[PDB]
Formats: structure tokens, C-alpha cells, sequence
């Protein structure tokens, strides 16, 4: 079930001990890494277009 | 304008109502002390402008 | 009973006119005036004054010269033009309290109802708030001291509801609005270092002057929860705010990041435009 993601948590055999966690702040990364996938798009369409013009 | 017509304006300051109503305006968009709402934005950038942050990417 | 109170320029403007007024004769001395506002909702609303011949003696304090027929024929026409509006207290420009202030808001304590007190500055020299509310309240106290009059400070704010921000922005034509951003935020953040130190720079000195040669209770009670708030921050050795420094650090990456990846957008226009312009303008000029 935690494999499942229905709630935070893991477990262990070693020593047995439990931790939950969580990480609100999950709309930053995403956004971030989108404007850089569609900028790279941009950059490289840059590039096309300098280097249909000049070569 | 026939029989009726109009004149000039002009203005005049000197230097106590410049200083005193120059002053006394940047005081009425400043603080008291002018430290205090300082800190309130310093510290909303991690509460409040987080959303307009995300909402401006 | 009062929390804060709304003075607008009109009446200090006026005391720009009680400093017009006097004729180069050489007294210039705590002109009283005749504060007007609003005192019917909780908070205090200052629309315009008047003032009346005030005058004390060179020597005895307790000399104070009010009149109340022409209070009560200036607040009487006043009233007849505009009855929103009735007396509420009054305001010397005097830069220091004197003890005869007592018996001069004693007056319109008696006739009037609770009135609050004003004190500004001769000089439009200093930096901080020129205004300050001091509501006329007997407060008890705890060494056993009688009850007498005592000016607490109500906070105040300079604001103009409909015209007078038009016609200050218009005879100025010099100060900027809000324009948030580069410069009006720079400017409080080089200057603000100065509207501190002014302050605390010019209190601490004759503070520190009047701990060691001071008398006269000065109400050294409230000093021990000045030196406590002073001592509530020992200098935090900053070690649970580092994953803070962390987080506040992570959104200035994120502002890296804007600006750069942004810029870098900025960038395709100017960087194809030099090209495409300059190429084909050259090669079609001639």
C-alpha cells in the first residue's frame, strides 16, 4: 500500500522504524521544469532559424 | 466666447509647502517607524507571493 | 476606545497658512488651533479646522488665552455650511509639551467632549510622521502616583479620500506613485537605514542622558519592558532558520531561473531582428 501511494510511509526490517513525510510545495518543480522543456524548444528554434540564415 | 471670455492660471509654492506637503506625501505612502511593513513583505514572499509566483509562471 | 485616527493634509496645510499668517512680527510662537473631524464612528476622520488668537506669557506657563465666542460663531457658521462635521479637540504646533497643556485641553474637555491632541513640528526637518495622536485620558497608575491627565499615543495615518490626492498630485508634479519595482523599492531599501537611524540615533542619546541624569519619575516602569522586548531577540544563534535561508534561497534559484530562462526569451526578437534587418537592409540599400 505504500508501493500503492495511498498515504506516507515506509517501512523497515533491520530496525523496524517508521517514518512519514511529505512534500507540499509540488507545483514549483513542475512548472519550473516545463518553462524549460518548452524554452529549449525555443533556443533550438532560434538556432534554426540564425543558422538557416547565416549558413 | 461672444461677451464672455476667460483668463490665465498659473501657481506658486515656496520652499515650506514643498518640504512640509513634499514630505508630508512620501510620510502618506511611508510607514511610521518605516521599518515595519518591511519585514510583512520579506516574509509574504514565502506565504502569500509563492501563489503569485506560481500563478505568474 | 479609539484605535487609530485619519488626519488629512487640509489642516496642516493650514498650519502652513498659521505660518503664512503671522505678518514677520517675531513671536512665532504654539498657535492653537480648533481641530475639527468626525467623531461619531470609532475611528477618527479629520476633514478641515480653524484656529482662534492664542497667547501665552514670556515667563509664566500657566497663561493661556482661548475665547469662546468666536469658537462658538466660527463652529457655528461652520455648522450652518456643513453640520457632518462638528468640534472635536484641538492642536499646537509647539515642538515640545508644556505643563500648561493641561489646562488649556481642560476647556474643551469641559465643553467640549474627549478631545485628542496633535504635536507637530515648527520646521518640516523631521524625517518621521509629523503627526501624533494623544487622546486625553486619566489612566491609573500602579507606584500610587494621583490621577492626573495622560497623552497616550494613537497611531495615525496621512490619507485624502476623493480630491485632495488630485490636486497634491498635481502642484507636486514631482513625487512618484506605488510603480512597483526597481527603484521605489531601492530607494526605501538605501534609505530606510537612515529613517532608523535618525530615530533611534536621536532618541537613545538623550535616553542614555536622562537614565544617569534624569529625575522627576519619567515612568522608568515602562523601561524595564523596553530593555525586556530588547532583550527578546539574545542574538539567535540561527541554527533551526538555515533550512529557512534553504527555502528563501530555493526561490531566489526560482527567480534565477525566470530571469534567466525569460531573458533568454527576450533574447529571439533582438538577436534575429540585428540579423535579418541589418543583412537585408544592406543588401537591398544598394
Amino acid at each position: 500500500m505504500i508501493l500503492d501511494k495511498k498515504f506516507h510511509g515506509i517501512l523497515d526490517q533491520g530496525e523496524g522504524v517508521l517514518i512519514i513525510f511529505d512534500e507540499p510545495p509540488v507545483d514549483k518543480t513542475y512548472e519550473a521544469a516545463l518553462e524549460t522543456i518548452q524554452n529549449m524548444s525555443k533556443v533550438v528554434d532560434s538556432l534554426y532559424n540564425k543558422a538557416k540564415k547565416l549558413t | 466666447n461672444r461677451h464672455y471670455y476667460s483668463i490665465t492660471i498659473n501657481y506658486r509654492k515656496n520652499e515650506l509647502e514643498q518640504k512640509m506637503l513634499l514630505n508630508l506625501h512620501k510620510k502618506s505612502w511611508m510607514e511610521g517607524l518605516t521599518l515595519q511593513d518591511y519585514s510583512e513583505h520579506c516574509k509574504h514572499n514565502e506565504s502569500v507571493v509563492k501563489e503569485m509566483l506560481e500563478l505568474a509562471k | 476606545a479609539v484605535q487609530k485616527v485619519v488626519v488629512h493634509p487640509l489642516v496642516l496645510l493650514s498650519v502652513v497658512d498659521h505660518f503664512n499668517r503671522i505678518g514677520k512680527v517675531g513671536n512665532q510662537k504654539r498657535v492653537v488651533g480648533v481641530l475639527l473631524g468626525s467623531w461619531q464612528k470609532k475611528v477618527l476622520d479629520v476633514s478641515n479646522s480653524f484656529a482662534v488668537p492664542f497667547d501665552e506669557d514670556d515667563k509664566d506657563d500657566s497663561v493661556w488665552f482661548l475665547d469662546h465666542d468666536y469658537l462658538e460663531n466660527m463652529y457655528g457658521m461652520f455648522k450652518k455650511v456643513n453640520a457632518r462635521e462638528r468640534i472635536v479637540g484641538w492642536y499646537h504646533t509647539g515642538p515640545k509639551l508644556h505643563k500648561n497643556d493641561i489646562a488649556i485641553n481642560e476647556l474643551m474637555k469641559r465643553y467640549c467632549p474627549n478631545s485628542v491632541l496633535v504635536i507637530i513640528d515648527v520646521k518640516p526637518k523631521d524625517l518621521g510622521l509629523p503627526t501624533e495622536a494623544y487622546i486625553s485620558v486619566e489612566e491609573v497608575h500602579d507606584d500610587g502616583t494621583p490621577t492626573s491627565k495622560t497623552f497616550e499615543h494613537v497611531t495615525s495615518e496621512i490619507g485624502a479620500e476623493e480630491a485632495e490626492e488630485v490636486g497634491v498630485e498635481h502642484l507636486l508634479r514631482d513625487i512618484k506613485d506605488t510603480t512597483v519595482g526597481t527603484l521605489s523599492q531601492r530607494i526605501t531599501n538605501q534609505v530606510h537605514g537612515l529613517k532608523g537611524l535618525n530615530s533611534k540615533l536621536l532618541d537613545i542619546r538623550s535616553y542614555l542622558e536622562k537614565v544617569a541624569t534624569g529625575k522627576l519619575p519619567i515612568n522608568h516602569q515602562i523601561i524595564y519592558q523596553l530593555q525586556d522586548v530588547f532583550n527578546l531577540l539574545p542574538d539567535v544563534s540561527l541554527q533551526e532558520f538555515v533550512k529557512a535561508f534553504y527555502l528563501k534561497t530555493n526561490d531566489q534559484m526560482v527567480v534565477v531561473y525566470l530571469a534567466s530562462l525569460i531573458r533568454s526569451v527576450v533574447a529571439l526578437h533582438n538577436l534575429i531582428n540585428n540579423k535579418i534587418a541589418n543583412r537585408d537592409a544592406e543588401k537591398k540599400e544598394g
